[PDB]
């Protein structure tokens, strides 16, 4: 239930130096 | 991983490291899905013209790791192998078709802060972000050239390419259970899996749930990060029947 | 590689 969600990131609300790459690739 | 860069702590929490026994040494990469399995390439385990074919007790388990060759005390947790299942229909002979294996560990892993599972895909999220251009993340401690290696674990960000440029990329037959990712050479920018990263994972960071899928296995590719060559991927969805199959069965 | 446990190699 808890997969994919990363404690020193998604579960502190801290972003990670380079996902906003990947969301910027996300176009739809 | 050819033209990344270190991974920040804590980044890839699901990252698994496959580590040869005798002698000592990185046989491939890996993938945390559960507390007691593991998701890799059938390659990494199984490959007669190399002739590999290892057994469960040739092999352990490394979680939790960044540094590559440093046992990471406190930190990374060593699991042993009760079973390794490789696809039934990994084609081993042609073009690696198929290019999955689960092993279920002996005894469960804790989770902690650098220690946690990826999510595989539903079919939703895998036709919403398997598009070309649409990027996803590529991790591993393997050659950092095609012909040295990190110090820790490296990341690199990669596009999915149109599937009639990788396969006009290529004299293999490529099978809907691949997918290629890379740039073009017009693109500029760079970067590949390489030897040593086989069997990581390729995984997207849903935009709609904020969470980590895997998407694809580090699979084959012709050298590593040369122009107008990509980097080829098991298309984890779509083997994704044999996967819940496996674990159904066999817990 | 630094030596791992010997725990782990039984
Ligand atoms: C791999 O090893 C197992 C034995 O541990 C053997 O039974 C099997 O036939 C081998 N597979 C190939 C393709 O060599
Ligand atoms: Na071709
Ligand atoms: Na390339």
């Amino acid at each position: 239930a808890d997969c994919g969600l990363r404690p020193l990131f998604e579960k502190k609300s801290l972003e990670d130096k380079t996902e906003r790459e990947l969301l910027e690739s996300y176009i739809d | 991983i050819v033209e990344g860069s270190d991974a920040e702590i804590g980044m890839s929490p699901w990252q698994v490291m496959l580590f040869r026994k005798s002698p000592q040494e990185l046989l491939c990469g890996a993938s945390l899905i559960s507390d007691r399995w593991v998701l890799t390439a059938a390659h990494c385990l199984l490959y007669p013209p190399w002739d590999k074919n290892f057994t469960e007790n040739d092999l352990l388990v490394r979680i939790g790791k960044h540094s590559r060759t440093r046992y990471e005390r406190n930190i990374e947790k060593i699991s042993m192998l009760e079973k390794i299942y490789i696809h039934p229909r990994y084609n081993w002979r042609e073009n690696l078709d198929r290019d999955i294996a689960l092993m279920k560990l002996k005894k469960p892993v804790a989770f902690s802060d650098y220690i946690h599972p990826v999510c595989l895909p539903d079919r939703e999220t895998a036709a919403s972000l398997l598009q070309a251009g649409y990027k996803g993340r590529v991790t591993g401690w393997g050659n950092l050239k095609e012909t040295g290696q990190p110090s820790v674990l490296q990341v690199v960000n990669l596009p999915i390419v149109e599937r009639p440029v990788c396969k006009d990329s290529t004299r293999i037959r490529i099978t809907d259970n691949m997918f290629c990712a890379g740039y073009k050479p017009d693109e500029g920018k760079r970067g590949d899996a390489c030897e040593g990263d086989s069997g990581g994972p390729f995984v997207m960071k849903s935009p709609f749930n904020n969470r980590w899928y895997q998407m694809g296995i580090v699979s084959w590719g012709e050298g590593c990060d040369r122009d107008g060559k990509y980097g080829f991927y098991t298309h984890v969805f779509r083997l994704k029947k044999w996967i819940q199959k496996v674990i159904d069965q066999f817990g | 590689f630094e030596e791992i446990p010997e725990e782990y190699l039984q």
